[PDB]
């Protein structure tokens, strides 16, 4: 058993990360009061869930999981909600004022400020680690301290821990739910530094998420929990086979090795279904094939694109509940007679499947209703680099005005790294399409 | 608890401020004796923005009354809410300004500026993390606008990192007190240049016309002008006085609403605006149409002669957001035209449950945009067509000023206008 | 009030359906870089399709299919017909074709050959024609030697057809022609064929004994005008339409041009586009797409209609502007965006 | 259409379907562009006060 330690940054980590560690719970019938019933070994063990969690003497289960945000108000719920027992306040860290969705004042002037503080408190759980994987990062692209804070915390961990990985879930601007007009420009700084520095990452387009919830939960305007809920369905699809008996991307390693061949080109696309509303007066249940079906279409996707004009370097389907390999390859034979999916020459065209018996678990009175069988799909397309196409095109219409530039110089920012900023972005889309196009 | 320090300087400045708190007073449940009697938890919810907690669960707003003489002042003590201001927070001289922003920024002011910022310094003294300053006053006067600038000049100066914001009421001849206004209004607009981030330029013509054409008023007053302004201030600061996510506070809306930083002077808008047929329920897409149109802006400049830049829009009241998110798209696809095209998604808008007193919903406008430049055209116009005789300067060379410091602001302005000129094309 | 944006300034069909649109007074053309827009008439090359469906509160429309260029271009057909099942290699309605990288840069240079050397033992008919996209730059031979040296004096790629020999003559003159087809495909994948269509007539006499002068072998409207010596004698502008072409049918060969002729282009026209349909199809996508296509078809004197290649950007018949324009605002642009017949396209049913 | 390292287990099993085969900065210079951006900001505010101070 190693173990993998989740950095929540801003107010999308922290909200985002709560919604996971509710699932986490009811997924391995952990209590809020950090007691598991199930757990025989009393106060230690080397079972899978214990690389997300921690035992104490007195039985309590608590996350490997720390939670920064330079300002208190969204920490605060997370001291006094539900799970306010699951973490110790060494867990818990905020700030006074945040970066007021300013890259440069999260990165720069309140991060130099903080940085040596969270990294002492992750030191910590680190030291309750006999073999440390790796990070997962959580964090919005348009936040202050999402963006900037997070790049430089990115920077420091590769310091700190250089054999670790380092994963992210980024969710990535969506005027619908927007806060800030100069998004694309934390976004675009932030990428920037951090690629260097993760090793693979699953963006999260708001924007999917928020129609996914009208569309097929027919929440007419969808609020944080609604998008965090759902959010926290897929990422506990991507991290169950760290959490569960399997042996298929077992560790950190195995998700670079399977999904990136190319290390730029490190975003893989995600695909969920079915995604089904519990208003429903009762659906009638999907097959193996029809779920599996359902992850080429781009309603479903994390990003809305279109992985027909593009090529696939990897491709990954993770299976839970009533799932077994017969079916799978019947359905996976079906869509190669019915769909487009090219690969990259230098790759093999083929499908890693993983399948967990247990169905996903729903939160109780939440949104999502119960499945036999549900699946997410990871494939590294081409076609993810449209969202940087669109993001770069953003940028640069403000940026040829320098509007809202003073904002980031004010804060000891230099001009310099917006446009070295955007030539990185302009040779990751240059890699993209070399890869893609013909 | 990020508390905003509130400054209300001259006569215009103190009888708006007045009403301004006997407004958000109201809306927070807090009587004129400073005691909640509300029915819901939002009202206490960011009640520390504003007010300070006493003893006996007493709410105070921060707030500091300044003048050069007692009067205005005066009557605010007497007034509705007089008694839930601090008493030591009412800063004043005898003198007064005579409506001479010499007097006000240089002679008279400058012996009464050091005991404002003592107590301005008390107020922060005790904030648990200070956002920044708002100061409502006047340019046309002598204390509100030479003091008022001076104060700024001087908060910055302590306070170099805090947000300052300003409620600014702009001189017009239509509602004029004396012809020195434009002299007045020139010299400050020039300090509001350098060291606001956020001025919230309320044209007094305007708002004559407002109680005029679309109230009905017969003979409007300067009362019936503040009411206006109570309820337009009470709408911009929604952001700031309740639950939200979007221009949460003073930096992250200058943040969203500031692309250049000279070019922080932004239209106010407010609707409905109902004469005395004032029962029937508003839809959202009348309050949408209406909050776009210049009859309801606040500024006297018409949006359709040049290009917003950033707008903050804020619907009050339980109604559909859907609904909203709807008609605030239709009017930025249906007049794309006047939104520049090169700041992606420049128009946020915003909800809040808790709708003003009296009414089912509203909406508040606030806009950045270029069309502002014919205020400052007016006002450059009307200084210029005295200062070419040097007419009435000798109430300011009285006071130690030079004509040179008067051709600096009137260029100042006028490269004001120039730039905001360029944005526009 | 919807909203458009013109990004082909060069494009004569949609400069006219711009001009249709504002007649309505229902639409607003906004600047080329205006990203709130309803309708994109987009530029021919490097159509930002990665831009498009991701307004809030826009429904959005494009005037071309992305990937559609597998189809409108002379390698890119060849390559989809052989490799298509829907298709197949055996398919007998496009001429035996080849792609042939010139040897400067799969590669089709001995598959070829063998067909070749098959035709040259067997006294078969051997005249084959190399053409490029990158043309305004065509070569029409017997021996193999000449086409693949023409080949390598270029550096981009070509393919080798058969060329029709027995090509159907209108007569009097003994001349060659084609027709030109306009397809319609909305948003929904209706296939519509415009009813009129254009045969571009060659004012020269074939001869088959000269593949030389290229005069009476080429169709195309701008080489009959500049080297042609009889442009226009017997139609006007060598565009004879529909009716007249299918009387001159009936008169000489006592047939009709929907029996003989006009079958076998709408089941051409149907099996290319079912068969990229579920590659290109804008059905479940966040954005929607139409496009105009230009087909162009050979008939030989069996009355035997053959494919030569797909237009995905083609020009229309000065007479016929105006119908068609109007046609592709009612159903691809009013049928997304309604306002506030008999129609003049034939539906081509198929199955999704 | 062939499948390989099928594993097995309670909870669950995976596997593999291959339809066709195929064909830093230093802890140093952190702090450096910390403290650089940092004094920039000094001198901006600096400059600032310089001029109120005039
Ligand atoms: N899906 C999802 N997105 C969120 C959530 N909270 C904020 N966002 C998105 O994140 C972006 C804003 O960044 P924040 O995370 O709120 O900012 P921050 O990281 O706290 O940094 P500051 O500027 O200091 O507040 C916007 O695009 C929001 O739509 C959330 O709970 N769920
Ligand atoms: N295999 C073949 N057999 C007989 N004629 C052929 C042929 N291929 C091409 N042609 C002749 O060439 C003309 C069409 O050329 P092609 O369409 O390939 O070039 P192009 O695309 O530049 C013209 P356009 O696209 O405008 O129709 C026709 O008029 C036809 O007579
Ligand atoms: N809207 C409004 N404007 C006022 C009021 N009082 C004065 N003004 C305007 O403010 C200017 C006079 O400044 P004033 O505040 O009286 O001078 P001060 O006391 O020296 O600051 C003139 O342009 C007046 O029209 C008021 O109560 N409401
Ligand atoms: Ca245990
Ligand atoms: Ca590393
Ligand atoms: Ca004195
Ligand atoms: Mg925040
Ligand atoms: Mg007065
Ligand atoms: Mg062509």
């Amino acid at each position: 058993m190693r173990e993998c330690i989740s950095i929540h940054v801003g107010q999308a980590g922290v909200q985002i990360g709560n919604a996971c560690w509710e699932l986490y719970c009811l997924e391995h019938g952990i209590q809020p009061d950090g007691q598991m019933p199930s757990d025989k070994t009393i106060g230690g063990g080397d079972d899978s869930f214990n690389t997300f969690f921690s035992e104490t003497g007195a039985g309590k289960h608590v996350p490997r999981a720390v939670f920064v945000d330079l300002e208190p108000t969204v920490i605060d719920e997370v001291r006094t909600g539900t799970y306010r027992q699951l973490f110790h306040p060494e867990q818990l860290i905020t700030g006074k004022e945040d970066a007021a969705n300013n890259y440069a004042r999260g990165h720069y002037t309140i991060g130099k400020e903080i940085i040596d503080l969270v990294l002492d408190r992750i030191r910590k759980l680190a030291d309750q680690c006999t073999g440390l994987q790796g990070f997962l990062v959580f964090h919005s692209f348009g936040g202050g301290t999402g963006s900037g804070f997070t790049s430089l915390l990115m920077e420091r961990l590769s310091v700190d821990y250089g054999k670790k990985s380092k994963l992210e879930f980024s969710i990535y601007p969506a005027p619908q739910v927007s806060t800030a007009v100069v998004e694309p420009y934390n976004s675009i700084l932030t990428t920037h530094t951090t690629l260097e520095h993760s090793d693979c990452a699953f963006m999260v387009d708001n924007e999917a998420i928020y129609d996914i919830c009208r569309r097929n939960l027919d929440i007419e305007r969808p609020t944080y929990t609604n998008l965090n809920r759902l959010i926290s369905q897929i990422v506990s699809s991507i991290t169950a086979s760290l959490r569960f008996d399997g042996a298929l991307n077992v560790d950190l390693t195995e998700f670079q090795t399977n999904l990136v061949p190319y290390p730029r080109i490190h975003f893989p696309l995600a695909t969920y279904a079915p995604v089904i509303s519990a208003e429903k007066a009762y659906h009638e249940q999907l097959s193996v094939a029809e779920i599996t079906n359902a992850c080429f279409e781009p309603a479903n996707q994390m990003v809305k694109c279109d992985p027909r004009h593009g090529k696939y370097m990897a491709c990954c389907l993770l299976y839970r509940g009533d799932v077994v390999p017969k079916d799978v390859n019947a359905a996976i034979a079906t869509i190669k007679t019915k769909r487009s999916i090219q690969f990259v020459d230098w790759c093999p065209t083929g499908f890693k499947v993983g399948i967990n018996y247990q169905p996903p678990t729903v939160v109780p009175g939440g949104d999502l209703a119960k499945v036999q069988r549900a699946v997410c799909m990871l494939s590294n397309t081409t076609a993810i680099a449209e969202a940087w196409a669109r993001l770069d095109h953003k940028f640069d219409l403000m940026y040829a005005k320098r509007a809202f530039v003073h904002w980031y110089v004010g804060e000891g920012m230099e001009e310099g790294e917006f446009s070295e900023a955007r030539e990185d972005m302009a040779a990751l889309e240059k890699d993209y399409e070399e890869v893609g196009v013909d | 608890m990020r508390e905003i320090v509130h400054i209300q300087a001259g006569q215009c400045g103190n009888q708006i401020g007045a009403k301004f708190w006997e407004v958000i007073s109201d809306e927070h449940g807090i009587d004129p004796t400073g005691s909640y009697h509300g029915d819901s938890d939002l009202q206490l919810e960011r009640i520390n923005v504003y007010y300070n907690e006493a003893t006996g669960n007493k709410y105070v707003p921060r707030a500091i009354l300044v003048d050069l003489e007692p009067g205005t002042m005066d009557s605010v003590r007497s007034g509705p809410f007089g008694q839930i201001f601090r008493p030591d927070n009412f800063v004043f001289g005898q003198s007064g300004a005579g409506n001479n922003w010499a007097k006000g920024h240089y002679t008279e002011g400058a012996e009464l500026v050091d005991s404002v910022l003592d107590v301005v310094r008390k107020e922060s003294e005790s904030c648990d993390c200070l956002q920044g300053f708002q100061l409502t006053h006047s340019l046309g006067g002598g204390t509100g606008s030479g003091m008022g600038t001076l104060l700024i000049s001087k908060i910055r100066e302590e306070y170099p990192d805090r947000i300052m914001n300003t409620f600014s009421v702009m001189p017009s001849p239509k509602v004029s007190d004396t012809v020195v206004e434009p002299y007045n209004a020139t010299l400050s607009v020039h300090q509001l240049v350098e060291n606001t981030d956020e001025t919230y330029c309320i044209d007094n013509e305007a708002l004559y016309d407002i109680c005029f054409r679309t109230l009905k008023l017969t003979t409007p007053t300067y009362g019936d002008l503040n009411h206006l302004v109570s309820a337009t201030m009470s709408g911009v600061t929604t952001c700031l006085r309740f639950p939200g996510q979007l221009n949460a506070d003073l930096r992250k809306l200058a943040v969203n609403m500031v692309p250049f930083p000279r070019l922080h002077f932004f239209m106010p808008g407010f609707a409905p605006l109902t004469s005395r047929q004032q029962y029937r329920a508003l839809t959202v897409p009348e309050l949408t149409q209406q909050m776009f149109d210049s009859k309801n802006m606040m500024a006297a400049c018409d949006p359709r002669h040049g290009r917003y830049l950033t707008v903050a829009a804020i619907f009050r009241g339980r109604m559909s957001m859907k609904e909203v998110d709807e008609q605030m798209l239709n009017v930025q696809n249906k007049n794309s035209s006047y939104f520049v095209e090169w700041i992606p998604n420049n128009v946020k808008t915003a909800v809040c449950d808790i709708p003003p007193r009296g009414l089912k919903m509203s909406a508040t406008f606030i806009g950045n945009s270029t069309a502002i430049q014919e205020l400052f055209k007016r006002i450059s116009e009307q200084f210029t067509a005295m200062f070419r005789r040097k007419a009435f300067l000798h109430w300011y060379t009285g006071e130690g000023m030079d004509e040179m410091e008067f051709t600096e602001a009137e260029s100042n302005m006028n490269d004001l206008v120039s730039e905001y000129q360029q944005y526009q094309d | 009030m919807y909203t458009f944006v013109v990004r082909d300034e060069n494009s004569s069909v949609y400069a006219e359906v711009s001009r249709l649109l504002l007649a309505t007074g229902q639409w607003k053309r906004l600047r080329k870089d205006n990203p709130r827009f309803n309708l994109m008439l987009g530029e021919r090359n490097r159509l930002p399709f990665g831009r498009l469906g991701h307004e809030p509160g826009l429904v959005q429309l494009v005037n071309y299919y992305r990937g559609a260029d597998k189809l409108c271009r002379k390698a890119s057909l060849v390559k989809l017909i052989k490799t298509s099942p829907e298709l197949s290699e055996s398919c007998t309605w496009f001429p035996e074709s080849y792609v042939i990288y010139p040897t400067n840069l799969t590669d089709e240079r001995e598959v070829f050959l063998a067909a070749y050397n098959r035709r040259r033992e067997g006294r078969e008919g051997n005249v084959w024609i190399a053409k490029s996209s990158a043309g305004a730059g065509i070569l029409i031979s017997s021996e193999a030697s000449e086409l693949l040296d023409f080949i390598d004096e270029q550096g981009q790629v070509h393919v080798i057809q058969k060329y029709l020999e027995k090509p159907l003559l209108l007569e009097p003159g003994h001349r060659k022609f084609d027709i030109r087809s306009w397809v319609l495909v909305d948003h929904l994948y209706n296939i519509y064929l415009y009813r009129e269509g254009v045969l571009r007539t060659s004012s020269e006499p074939y001869n088959s004994a000269n593949f030389q002068d290229k005069t009476c072998h080429l169709t195309n409207h701008c080489i009959q005008k500049e080297y042609s010596k009889n442009y226009g004698r017997y139609e006007e502008g060598n565009e004879m339409f529909f009716e007249e072409f299918n009387q001159y049918l009936m008169d000489a060969l006592n047939t009709t041009l929907e029996n003989s002729i006009l079958l076998q282009i709408k089941h051409i026209i149907r099996s290319c586009l079912m068969c990229i349909e579920p590659a290109i199809s804008t059905k479940h996508l966040h954005y929607q797409s139409f496009q105009l296509f230009g087909f162009d078809f050979m008939v030989d004197e069996e009355l035997k209609v053959w494919l030569i290649e797909v237009n995905g950007a083609p020009a229309c018949a000065q007479k016929l502007y105006a119908e068609l324009c109007q046609g592709i605002v009612d159903v691809a642009i009013s049928s997304v965006f309604p306002l506030a017949p008999t129609s003049i396209f034939i539906k081509l049913h198929h199955h999704h | 259409m062939e499948v390989i390292e099928l594993n097995k287990c309670t909870s669950g099993q995976s596997f593999e379907v291959i339809l066709k085969p195929p064909s830093d900065p230093s802890l140093e210079e952190i702090q450096k562009k910390l403290e650089a951006a940092e004094e920039r900001r000094k001198y901006q505010e600096a400059e600032l006060l310089k001029h109120l101070a005039e």
